């Protein structure tokens, strides 16, 4: 019967009450190691063709992400452009959007990043809204990837931001074309996880459920786009091993500006054709008077590292017998991380390598397998 | 007011008719609209026929909305004799009673959103008169319900929500679940052991 | 079906139209398949995905969706008719359309006919609403209410099917049939007037069921399973992979177009260690003047090279005037189709098609006539 | 799987197992052995139908008495429902045994 | 304007220049190049105050780091010896001296397990730890907005050929020092006068290539090419001639490459078809009607 | 001018229906 004044003071300054920290932090970080611990070289479809669906319907105008959900989707598409063009060159893509119920295509299927990045920006000015359709960005996903030649990768990309969704017809028939093409879909939910793109992510990547994810927060979503970017792992029961014929074009050198081949505009550099002779803008294309792919041996070698994978560094015992006090291909000196007072040489910072028994610290561990792809101590093994 | 129009933009609205062949229509057009992703919304009875046998599990649960405790009609001459009757030969007492039969219905139609633990989905009831009534809740509900969720209003449950949603949309940890949610015949080896 | 490449290619009308909606393509349309004479099948053969994102551009549609639960009044109120909010009212409801087709070319023009639909009792009862006998309505587009009851009658023809044992909620009811127990109160059945009859309020209901039914049916077109739905698929086995695993063999031929003895090699590192510890004269690094003459002469050759080829590395300017300037671009556009389609039909490999490879021979040598 | 409670051997038709089905399996062989009535409450979500399935059609097959067992439920519906896991159970019963034994399940409703 | 940090890494092995001495006229070419690249360090440093240098030396046997010390090696020891003038610039004195005294601690290992001879180069393995070693001082920041420039110090001699195992990691290296804006200069004293892997290095990674054949004067070629700094890359031209194709070689035949065809899976390139219709490095059975599409002549009519 | 263009494209399609016919 009383009211809520009358009752006694919050005192909130007496609610807050008051070494083996360096513990704590460090099984997290194994407990982060042992989920990379799943190494092995999975056979990864290089000639990728993306489709990256993106909703632009009224669940974008949501300020639940920064500012709104529209130009973080759009800037993190962007960046995912970037480094999908630089881990995958070889690869092409397609931006399609979804808004008012129509699916809209803002950029062909190029192998130029630079058109989808201008696209992006394009769409960026432009508000938002109208109600998603799955079965249409689907359909016209499936019409765009007609195409594309059977050794390379067919893959959707949905950047799914609403919870239901309106379809023209039916959307089984869609997922089941979509299985007959061998399309995969990965779908990056932004809501909750809706069952409509569960079941077509896990129909449509042959029995995997883990082809749909969800974020949580800012750093999630970024990981997630990141995570796009590599080849997904094909099928064993995939047998389209075909030979790719290609060709090699030697970079031509001329002060004096010539008509190029793909868009009819005097161009200064380029590289002509080591098949037909037809120069062309920038690298890697197909070749527009004799359709042969025209890449460098920079774009192949892009993508060994995906092929073979280096084997994850070994966290040194600490009452193993350390073989050199500071790093290898780094000479950091390991300190004494003393983690408590008897802690002593506990969870020695030293990563061992599996092959050339090498230790790295902590930044050549992160160095050595993201941005490069080699081990030092591997190729310093005199085999 | 319009709430069904702003309603309609989301989900489709099926209602329970009395009808029962026109019940399982709305029923199947409900599980179909929950299949491809177009969303649906079913209003029920809470002791109607849908609220027994129909189970929705998986993508056809996700939010039981329970509009108020489902109370009988109480003076209704029928429910008042057998109170009486209840009270007389057993001592169960009148309010008990109507409380422990509203409470089982809302508890069954509960009941009906999960199959599996790998099933997930909201349970939310609008009534101020639930929140007394957290100890006639079975006991795995009462053990899922936390006592700061007995008296909230509708925003902070929408947020609730939307955070539950975000959270088990994530795909768990197998280790986190290989031998304490779900065991293999291993585990199962190894507690039997333990048991002796 | 639609899609094909054949049906893209035999597609007149379509063409001519994305010829119509494009203008830059038009440069190579008019010079290569009228003025140059290459047939138009072989011109599109080349754009089959322009030709096909042309044709999804157009040939898609919204879902169906309560488009009359969207139209809303905003004394003058105002409602904005789009003309896919006119399609989808016609196709979510056929009874407008019925009544669209008799009266909008016959008796009054098509605002009379929103007008007089939106004051309707019709509107109403296909919006949901309670309808009640004090609204006046509109007695022409009234007259179709029975006719619409009858749309209704015949919409429960094709949606009534029977249905899987797991959600026959009839037939819960008939599993006792001879179950007589006590009545259920107006609680537990539809509303009813002072006079015991229906208030209608079921009605709207059904309406609605009716409406989800029909959107879900929409779908089902042309654009065993108990123990699947019943099992657990938790307690399965999770989801093993079945991801190739490849392994590759380093061992590649080598490049394709004097060993020195151990004792000089002792003999070398043993001259490099007194010549270290001796002196290490580091101003011997000079060079004599004239070495250096050569040197300078070498790196400012190869600089005079780089800097010429990189003195000139949106297209560049040009000298020429524009009308020669795109005289020159588009005969380049058109060798380089002719080139183009001469290349796919000279590494296709067929020798049916021979004859159209010595046509693009012809055509080739005539453009190298008109360079 | 297969495995074994005091000595009656139970083949649950699934490779895993939650643990609250074992204790229910655990209780309902204590009442049967017993012989009483009882009132069970696993939580739903959790396999109570397939679980008492299982363990019901192991203790008439092993033990000799052979017990008939009347499940009786709510509506038509569940009914179907727990034929369609019965059937399940037998048949990988049939598949881990190698044979189909002398078995008789039926559901019983009206004409209509 | 800032300073960056100069990883030099110079191939010492004793056989490619015991086979460079033995094509010259002259003995002892070591140790020219040892001291034009001390001259050279000392330019560098007196460029700027607060750059810094760092070297490592690819041997026969591993690599090692000569400037700065190990820190065992720093924390165990001084014998100061006299290879370099105790009269110098000190900071110029303690990075001339340490670097000579660690080429004599490297090459008396040489001498004292010379009788082992390993054919596996370790150049790659070199450069990728001085990007590790950019990597570190880049990410340390200890000096803020530091720049960073690979010079590659080897000699082909004429008496090592291209090594195909290398391919791999210099493409590796030069996808690092490219995401990390770290040019990678090579100068090479041999009798080649091509390099194709590490021509691509000096040209994809902006890199200045310089080939030359006498170890004489080299400081003037360090000076005068090698001395673009970081800061001035973009206003400097570059006189690295010799254009490469960026081509590759076949697998199977080694010749470099055509028009050709490389496998789907593992991307291994072939100047033909492989026989028994089987990738060659992958295992991959090719079928047999995408091959006699690729083996289809063109047409013509009669 | 479109217009023109408009027409050639116009007869194109009158000189196409005209080989069907
Ligand atoms: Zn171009
Ligand atoms: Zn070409
Ligand atoms: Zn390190
Ligand atoms: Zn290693
Ligand atoms: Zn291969």
């Amino acid at each position: 019967g009383g009211y809520a004044w009358e009752d006694e003071i919050k005192r909130s300054w007496d609610l807050v009450k008051v070494m083996a920290s360096l513990v704590a932090s460090i099984v997290e970080a194994r407990k982060k190691r042992t989920a990379k611990k799943n190494i092995t070289p999975y056979q990864r479809g290089i000639i990728r063709s993306l489709i990256l669906t993106l909703d632009c319907s009224e669940a974008m105008l949501e300020k639940d992400l920064r500012p709104n959900r529209h130009a973080m989707i759009i800037q993190y598409a962007i960046d995912f452009v970037h480094e999908f063009f630089d881990q995958n060159p070889i690869s092409q893509m397609g931006i399609i959007i979804m808004r008012n119920g129509l699916a809209q295509l803002v950029s062909q299927v190029s192998g130029n990043p630079q058109d989808h990045i201008d696209a992006l920006k394009s769409i960026r000015k432009q508000e938002p809204k109208g109600n998603p359709s799955l079965q249409n960005a689907l359909e016209m996903a499936r019409g765009l990837l007609l195409p594309v030649p059977a050794h390379c990768t067919r893959e959707v990309l949905i950047v799914f931001g609403s919870l239901s969704t309106t379809d023209p017809g039916d959307i089984h028939q869609t997922i089941d074309s979509l299985v007959s093409e061998k399309i995969r879909v990965k779908v990056l939910g932004l809501s909750a996880q809706v069952a409509i793109c569960k079941e077509l992510c896990k129909a449509t990547n042959y029995g995997d459920e883990s082809f749909y994810k969800i974020l949580l927060d800012e750093t999630h979503l970024k990981e997630l786009f990141n995570e796009a970017v590599t080849p997904l792992p094909v099928n064993k029961i995939n047998k389209g091993f075909t030979l790719v014929k290609m060709g090699f074009p030697t970079r031509i050198f001329e002060d004096t500006p010539t008509f190029c081949s793909c868009h009819s505009k005097l161009v200064y550099g380029g590289y002509f054709c080591p098949n037909c002779h037809s120069k062309v803008c920038s690298l890697p294309t197909v070749c527009p008077c004799c359709d042969l792919m025209l890449i460098l041996s920079t774009h192949l070698a892009r993508s060994y590292h995906h092929l073979m994978p280096l084997k994850t560094f070994a966290e040194v015992p600490t009452t193993e017998k350390f073989r050199s006090e500071d790093c290898f291909s780094c000479q950091s000196r390991f300190p004494i991380l003393k983690n408590h007072k008897n802690g002593k040489l506990l969870t020695s910072s030293r990563y061992r390598c599996e092959d050339c028994k090498q230790e790295f610290c902590v930044d050549c561990d992160v160095f050595i397998h993201e941005i490069l792809h080699n081990c030092p101590g591997c190729e310093s093994k005199p085999v | 007011m319009g709430i069904l129009d702003e309603v309609w933009k989301h989900k489709l609205i099926l209602v329970e008719t009395p009808d029962a062949q026109e019940t399982s229509l709305a029923l199947e057009t409900y599980r179909k609209a929950c299949s491809n992703g177009r969303g649906a919304i079913l209003l029920s009875v809470a002791r109607g026929k849908v609220s027994e046998g129909i189970d929705f599990d998986h993508q056809y649960g996700r939010t039981v909305l329970m509009i108020g405790i489902p109370f009988q009609y109480t003076e209704s001459r029928i429910l008042k004799a057998r109170l009486e009757f209840m009270r007389e030969n057993y001592r169960i007492r009148e309010n008990d009673f109507l409380s422990f039969d509203a409470m089982r219905h809302a508890a069954q139609c509960l009941g009906r959103v999960l199959r599996g633990k790998d099933d997930y989905g909201v349970m939310v009831l609008a009534d101020r008169r639930f929140s007394r009534k957290r100890s006639q809740l079975p006991k795995w509900i009462a053990q899922g319900l936390s006592d700061a969720d007995l008296n909230l209003s509708t925003d902070m449950a929408i947020s609730n929500t939307k955070q539950f949603l975000r959270t088990m949309a994530q795909p768990t940890d197998p280790k986190d679940q290989e031998g304490v949610s779900v065991w293999s015949y291993e585990d199962l080896i190894k507690h039997q052991n333990s048991r002796k | 079906d639609s899609l094909s490449k054949e049906k893209l290619l035999t597609n007149l009308k379509l063409q001519q139209s994305l010829l119509k909606g494009n203008k830059v393509l038009m440069k190579v349309f008019q010079e290569t398949v009228i003025n140059a004479g290459l047939p138009p099948s072989e011109f599109w053969s080349t754009r089959i995905p322009l030709l096909r994102a042309f044709a999804l551009s157009t040939s898609q549609k919204v879902g169906p969706y309560n488009v009359l639960s969207t139209i809303k009044p905003v004394n003058k109120v105002n409602v904005n008719l789009s003309r896919e909010k006119i399609l989808n009212i016609f196709e979510n409801y056929p009874i407008v359309k019925k009544a669209y087709t008799d009266n909008v070319p016959k008796n009054f023009k098509e605002p009379e006919f929103w007008a007089r639909f939106f004051s309707s009792k019709l509107f109403r009862k296909l919006r949901g609403e309670k309808i009640m006998q004090n609204d006046r309505g509109d007695v022409i587009i009234d007259r179709y209410l029975t006719l619409d009851q009858e749309f209704d009658r015949k919409d429960d023809d094709m949606l009534l099917h029977p249905v899987k044992k797991i959600i026959d909620l009839d037939g819960n009811i008939q599993d006792d049939p001879v179950v007589r127990g006590n009545r259920p109160d107006f609680t537990m059945q539809p509303g009813v007037d002072i006079n015991g009859n229906s208030d209608g309020t079921v009605d709207i209901l059904k309406g609605m069921n009716r409406l989800s039914e029909k959107m879900i049916m929409a779908l089902k077109n042309e654009y065993n399973d108990e123990r699947n739905e019943l099992k657990i698929d938790d307690l399965n086995e999770s989801y093993k992979t079945n991801y190739a695993i490849i392994h590759l063999k380093r061992n590649a031929h080598e490049k394709t177009t004097l060993k020195v003895s151990n004792q000089q090699m002792l003999q070398q590192l043993s001259l490099v260690m007194d010549n270290l510890i001796n002196k290490l004269d580091l101003n011997q690094v000079v060079p004599n003047n004239e070495v250096s003459n050569k040197i300078n002469k070498r790196v400012i050759t190869a600089i005079k090279i780089n800097a010429k080829q990189a003195k000139h590395n949106l297209e560049v300017k040009s000298t020429l005037p524009i009308d020669l300037l795109e005289s020159c671009r588009m005969l380049h556009t058109t060798c380089c189709e002719f080139l183009k389609h001469f290349y796919i039909h000279f590494q296709s490999g067929e020798q049916k098609q021979a004859s159209t490879v010595k046509k693009l021979y012809n055509h080739l040598k005539d453009c190298i006539e008109k360079l | 799987m297969k495995f074994y409670i005091d000595d009656l051997p139970v083949l649950f038709p699934y490779p895993k197992i939650y643990p609250e089905q074992y204790n229910y399996m655990c209780d309902i062989k204590k009442t049967l052995d017993v012989g009483g009535n009882s009132i069970l409450e696993m939580p739903s979500g959790t396999g109570k139908t397939v679980s008492l399935l299982s363990l019901t059609i192991a203790y008439q097959m092993h033990y000799p008495e052979h017990r008939k067992i009347i499940y009786c439920s709510r509506t038509m519906s569940e009914i179907e429902k727990a034929l369609v896991e019965l059937e399940n159970l037998m048949d990988y019963r049939t598949k881990e045994l190698g044979y189909q034994e002398d078995f008789r399940g039926l559901g019983l409703t009206s004409r209509k | 304007e800032s300073p960056s940090l100069l990883t030099v890494i110079i191939e010492i092995a004793p056989k490619l220049w015991t086979t460079f001495d033995e094509e010259g006229n002259e003995k002892g070419s070591i140790i020219k190049v040892l001291e034009a690249l001390i001259v050279f360090l000392n330019a560098h440093l007196a460029f700027n105050s607060a750059n810094k240098v760092a070297v490592i030396a690819a041997y026969s046997q591993g690599i090692k780091y000569l400037y700065p010390e190990s820190t065992s090696a720093l924390k165990a020891s001084r014998s100061d010896l006299k290879i370099i003038n105790s009269d110098m610039y000190r900071r110029f004195r303690n990075v001339d001296e340490t670097l000579v005294e660690e080429i004599y601690k490297l090459f008396e290992l040489e001498k004292k397990q010379i009788e082992q001879n390993s054919q596996r180069s370790t150049l790659a393995g070199a450069m990728s730890a001085g990007l590790t070693y950019v990597n570190r001082i880049s990410k340390e920041s200890v000096t803020t907005s530091l720049k960073s420039r690979l010079l590659v110090l080897t000699c082909g001699s004429g008496s090592s050929k291209d090594e195909i195992f290398q391919y791999i990691p210099i493409m590796n290296c030069i996808f690092s020092a490219t995401k990390m804006k770290c040019p990678i200069d090579v100068v090479k004293i041999g009798g080649s006068k091509e390099s194709t892997f590490l021509q691509q290095t000096t040209d994809a990674t902006n890199g200045v290539y310089l080939h030359v054949e006498s170890t004489e004067g080299l400081i003037q070629y360090l000076a005068t090419a090698m001395f673009i700094d970081p800061s001035l890359r973009p206003i400097i031209v570059k006189p690295n001639h010799g254009s490469v194709d960026f081509r590759t070689s076949c697998y199977l035949t080694g010749r470099v490459v055509a028009v050709g065809f490389i496998c789907s899976v593992c991307l291994c390139v072939l100047s033909i078809i492989p026989p028994g219709n089987k990738c060659p490095a992958c295992d991959s059975q090719f079928d047999e009607h995408v091959i006699a599409k690729l083996k289809r002549k063109p047409v013509v009519p009669r | 001018e479109e217009r023109e263009n408009e027409k050639t494209l116009n007869d194109y399609y009158a000189a196409l229906a005209k080989k069907q016919a």
